[PDB]
């Protein structure tokens, strides 16, 4: 996660690698055909540069579920 | 070319041989490994999702004709 | 050549004599050759724009 | 209010002898633009320089002096927001004094008044300490007054002070220049001085304001008189 | 957001670096997980349809109540978690009752709307109490402004609505709305087609059964705010299950 | 009695402040109105730290 | 660091800071921009006009229900910028406000009292630590009864001023040096000429240029006291007007 003012500790190979992604990301070097399975429970934690549409283009929710939902697993 | 591995002999610096370009360790591990099928069917509810996960990521990649005939990216 | 030979640039020597040798071109980094070289992606300009 | 809300301090002592939110807002008072107050002994002179940089406000209103009544005024140091609430605050005092006595509220009795609301603010909680440092001028029964308020509650009486950007500065001119009893003259002179000491604040007419409590009540200048004082200074 | 471990997201008197309280986006969520509550406007009344899921088969209608009336001329259909739901309704329910019994009019929407946004905000804006993680509208025949639907997100916010959908299939609801036309149509119409939207939402693969309850503020009850009555609560989802097949 | 100092620094700049002032002059002594000029130069670069709030770390 | 860093409770609540001003009240003003709108406000002599974005973010809204401009009584009308859960609030705060001079004086409140009595509010808000400051701040135009039409702008923090020409937004500096330069170079004010100056303003530093129904104008003239609502009709006069300059 990138947020840093760290003049105290705070690693900053953890701050490279969140960015090599983005570089990677951005269209310049190709991730148009080759998609990305991102996961997180929580996104509550999560930047907006990481994240957001159009960078990781479609979003899925999984809501709680329901009945019926139970019945088929049951 | 740049990136390219090379051998180099030590007891005198000429070029052993000339080696692709190849991955750390780690990357090795990182390749595939398949997991099997909890069948569509099988994974019990979330039936409205079956379908967004299907079709955002199996589809534009196995059934690629469609994609191309609708022509988005 | 005597003139070839300049504190930019670089040479190659004999490991058992140290004479000069040869000429070699300017010193380079291979990450930098092939950013140089290559141009990926290419990028549209149409796209920025409106802004 | 529609809460549980708080009621614990924010401020806690020190092993040092300090509280340690006011040394803080000291800090803030400093940040603020130049203001001085003397009580010459002939009336009693409150000026200020006013970081509007753009000249943009058509203030014939508000300022950074406003009179709290006709024989009491206002002038702040640091940050506008804290200078809101006191300002309405001191208007309100007045009321009250002017109901019983009918002569506007006096300056010894007004400092006593904000400082014990002043003092509440840091001794409880879901309310802070100011960081704001009010000059308190008056002519009230025949003698001019000054006082400083500062943003714990303390208040001391003085003849000239100053406050707002470079204020080490400012209080050492002041010695130097003033001395005790002297002329109404002087004390508008080196009010301006300490103005000038440092500006940086758009040089225009409207950007420093005065405003003088003397014999006959309070006004503020109009800003065309104050920029004549300033002339003088090179 | 931030997981902060003192504040921020754990006090809601806290603003974060760029101005937001990530507590009230986490209550954003509750109503997204939970059914839909669909408000459209006409001019001679507003319609509101909210599903009602049979979690039990040993329920009656009138069970977890999403839908209040909240005068007689004054609806409120909630989505989302239904506990911060009802005390939305009992601020509503005072807010309206006074304005009628007094002034001896229908209440114009837009100022409630802004009153009881007012009311979850102020809350928003304590850290002693919480965000409210239900979103809500108000639904109105008045006669200074005819109908108006106003709809208030779980942060306080007002904006007035045509056709609303909260809850969870904002997207496929909004737009069978956007594609129909009932902002000015007549309120008989658009009890058939309110529960036939509901019936999209509605799965058979997420859900077993819903109990329809509509709600009147129209021109058969002749502006008298009524909970549905039998009859043609059960023909318009009569309707609603034909008409997919 | 005119410098409030703030460090041995301060001292020892109102001497070396002096020699500065009688080179630019080209004078071969030292004089007594040099000391004068200085201490009031590094005076006044004592002012501008102070109205910073720096002590001789910036 | 800073606008992070714990020196007390500072960066959770009110209460000073190694900064100099508070953290809490600084993300105050940060949270202006959030909202998106941006505002900018000129004082003619026949109007005060305020011009500013209103958010749209729905195609299922009826024009009239949602806006910004809010009217607080029949001489004061204003337009909230910045976050809007904030915005609704603070205005039925300021209806009370307005409505307690009402009885007691008899007649309508000057721009000048109005923005007195909410920019004390705002302060008590920002004192508190039982409750966060204002993210939105609301500002006022009205003819006040003898000194002629006025502008005046609380801020979110509470604090009060009066201006010839103010900006509040999301690039609340470049807004401000924009409109010195049309200050500066005086075409003068009419009805049309003050909402022409106000409006191109707001589209040259963003750079968009609006369609009637995603800019608000609301002025209070000397035709009555009453504050209106213009509608898109002459909102899009206006917007016509601005081409040839000047």
């Amino acid at each position: 996660t990138k947020r840093f003012d760290s003049e105290k500790a705070g690693d900053r190979e953890v701050q490279r690698t969140m960015l090599e992604l983005l570089n990677q990301l951005d269209g310049f070097q190709p991730n148009t055909q080759v998609k990305v399975i991102a996961a997180t429970n929580r996104v509550d934690i999560l930047d907006p540069a990481l994240l957001r549409s159009g960078r990781l283009d479609r979003k899925i929710e999984f809501p709680m579920p329901n009945e019926e939902a139970r019945a088929r697993i049951m | 070319k740049p990136g390219d591995l090379v051998g180099v002999n030590k007891d005198s610096y000429l070029i052993l041989e000339t080696l692709p370009t190849e991955y750390d360790s780690r990357v090795k591990a990182m390749e595939v490994d398949e997991r099997p099928t909890e069948q569509y069917s099988d994974i019990g509810g979330l039936d409205k999702q079956i379908q967004e996960l299907v079709e955002a990521i199996v589809l534009p990649m196995n059934h690629k004709e469609k994609f191309e005939n609708l022509g988005i990216q | 050549d005597k003139s070839k030979l300049k504190p930019g640039t670089r040479v190659a020597l004999d490991m058992t004599t140290l004479t000069i040798m040869r000429y070699l071109p300017r010193e380079v980094d291979p990450l930098v050759y092939n950013m140089s070289h290559e141009d990926p992606g290419n990028v549209s300009y149409s796209e920025i724009g409106g802004l | 209010m529609a809460e549980r809300g708080y009621s614990f301090s924010l401020t806690t002592f020190s092993p040092s002898g300090k509280l340690v939110q006011i040394e803080y807002a000291l800090a803030a008072v400093a940040g603020g633009a130049p203001s001085v107050g003397i009580k010459a002994a002939n009336g009693v002179v409150l000026a200020t320089e006013k970081k509007q940089k753009s000249i943009l406000y058509d203030e014939r209103s508000v300022h950074k002096v406003e009179p709290i009544t006709k024989h009491i005024g206002l002038v702040y140091s640091g940050m506008g927001p804290d200078y809101r609430v006191l300002v309405h605050r001191a208007r309100k005092l007045a009321q009250q004094y002017y109901l019983v006595y009918q002569e506007p509220i006096p300056t010894a009795q007004l400092v006593q008044r904000v400082a014990s609301v002043m003092q509440e603010y840091t001794q409880s909680g879901g309310v802070r300490p100011f960081g704001v440092s009010l000059l308190i001028c008056g002519w009230n029964e025949g003698r001019p007054y000054l006082f400083q308020s500062d943003p714990s509650g303390a208040y001391f009486a003085w003849k000239a002070t100053a406050m707002g950007k470079n204020y080490v500065n400012g209080k050492t001119f002041l010695e130097k220049r003033y001395n005790e009893d002297l002329e109404l003259e002087d004390a508008i002179h080196t009010a301006i001085l300490t103005l000038k000491e440092s500006f940086e604040g758009q040089m225009t007419e409207d950007n420093i304001e005065v405003g003088i409590c003397n014999e006959a009540g309070f006004r503020r200048l109009t800003p065309t008189e104050v920029r004549d004082y300033l002339a003088a200074i090179a | 957001m931030s997981s902060i471990g003192t504040g921020y997201d754990l006090s809601a008197s806290t603003f974060s670096p760029d101005g937001r309280v990530f507590q009230v986006e986490y209550a954003m969520k509750a109503v997204e997980n939970s059914s839909t509550a669909i408000g459209i406007r006409c001019k001679d009344g507003v319609v509101f349809g909210v599903e009602k899921l049979v979690l039990s088969k040993l329920y009656e209608e009138g069970s977890n109540k999403r839908l209040f009336n909240v005068d007689r001329h004054v609806g409120m259909a909630v989505a989302g978690l239904l506990a911060d739901a009802r005390s939305l309704a009992d601020i509503a329910r005072e807010e309206a009752s006074n304005f009628r019994s007094n002034f001896g009019y229908n209440i114009p929407l837009k100022h409630l709307a802004d009153r009881v946004a007012m009311y979850v905000h102020a809350y928003t804006l304590y850290s002693a109490v919480r965000p409210f993680g239900c979103s809500f509208m108000l639904g109105s025949y008045s006669v200074n402004d005819g109908a108006q639907l106003y709809m208030i997100d779980p942060s306080g916010v007002s904006y007035g609505y045509w056709g609303c959908a909260i809850g969870k299939a904002r997207q496929a609801a909004k737009t069978e709305i956007e594609k129909l036309q009932m902002k000015e149509m007549t309120c008989r119409d658009v009890v058939k087609e309110v529960a036939k939207i509901i019936y999209i939402v509605h799965d058979e693969v997420k859900d077993k059964a819903f109990e329809l309850e509509l709600s009147w503020v129209g021109e058969l009850t002749k502006g008298r705010h009524e909970i549905v009555p039998k009859d043609v609560r059960e023909e318009a989802e009569k309707y609603a299950k034909e008409s997919l097949k | 009695e005119l410098m409030p100092g703030a460090s041995g620094a301060e001292v020892k700049g109102v001497c070396t402040e002096a020699g500065m002032y009688a080179l630019r002059e080209r004078r071969v002594h030292v004089t007594q109105e040099d000391f004068e000029m200085a201490v009031a130069k590094v005076m006044q670069k004592d002012s501008e730290k102070n109205m910073s709030i720096k002590k001789l770390w910036k | 660091m800073s606008r992070g860093s714990s020196a007390g409770f500072d960066r959770h609540i009110t209460i000073f800071s190694p900064e100099g001003r508070l953290y809490q009240v600084e993300y105050a003003f940060k949270a202006i921009n959030q909202g998106g709108l941006t505002s900018v406000a000129v004082r003619g002599k026949d109007c005060a006009v305020i011009v500013t974005q209103k958010k749209v973010p729905d195609k299922l809204l009826d024009s009239s229900t949602v806006t910004h401009l809010f009217k607080i009584t029949e001489n004061i009308g204003c337009v909230m910028t910045g976050m809007t859960a904030d915005s609704r609030s603070q205005v039925q705060r300021a209806r009370y406000e307005a409505a307690n001079w009402k009885y007691k004086y008899g007649y309508e409140i000057p721009v000048d009292m109005l923005c007195k009595r909410i920019a004390d509010i705002s302060q008590v808000y920002t004192q508190n630590a039982e409750m966060r400051p204002l993210g939105c701040c609301m500002i006022l135009i009205g003819i006040d009864e003898e000194q002629g039409p006025q502008v005046y702008k609380c801020d979110p923090a509470g604090y009060y001023c009066g201006f010839k020409a103010t900006a509040a937004g999301v690039k609340q500096t470049e807004s401000t040096s924009f409109l010195e330069k049309k200050v500066k170079k005086k075409f003068d004010w009419t009805f049309e000429q003050t909402v022409e100056t106000a409006i191109t303003c707001l589209s040259t530093v963003l750079s968009i240029d609006f369609k009637p129904s995603e800019i608000e104008v609301g002025v209070v003239t000397v035709e009555n006291p009453k504050f209106r609502i213009l509608t898109e009709a002459e909102i899009d006069a206006h917007l016509v007007a601005l081409a040839e300059r000047d």
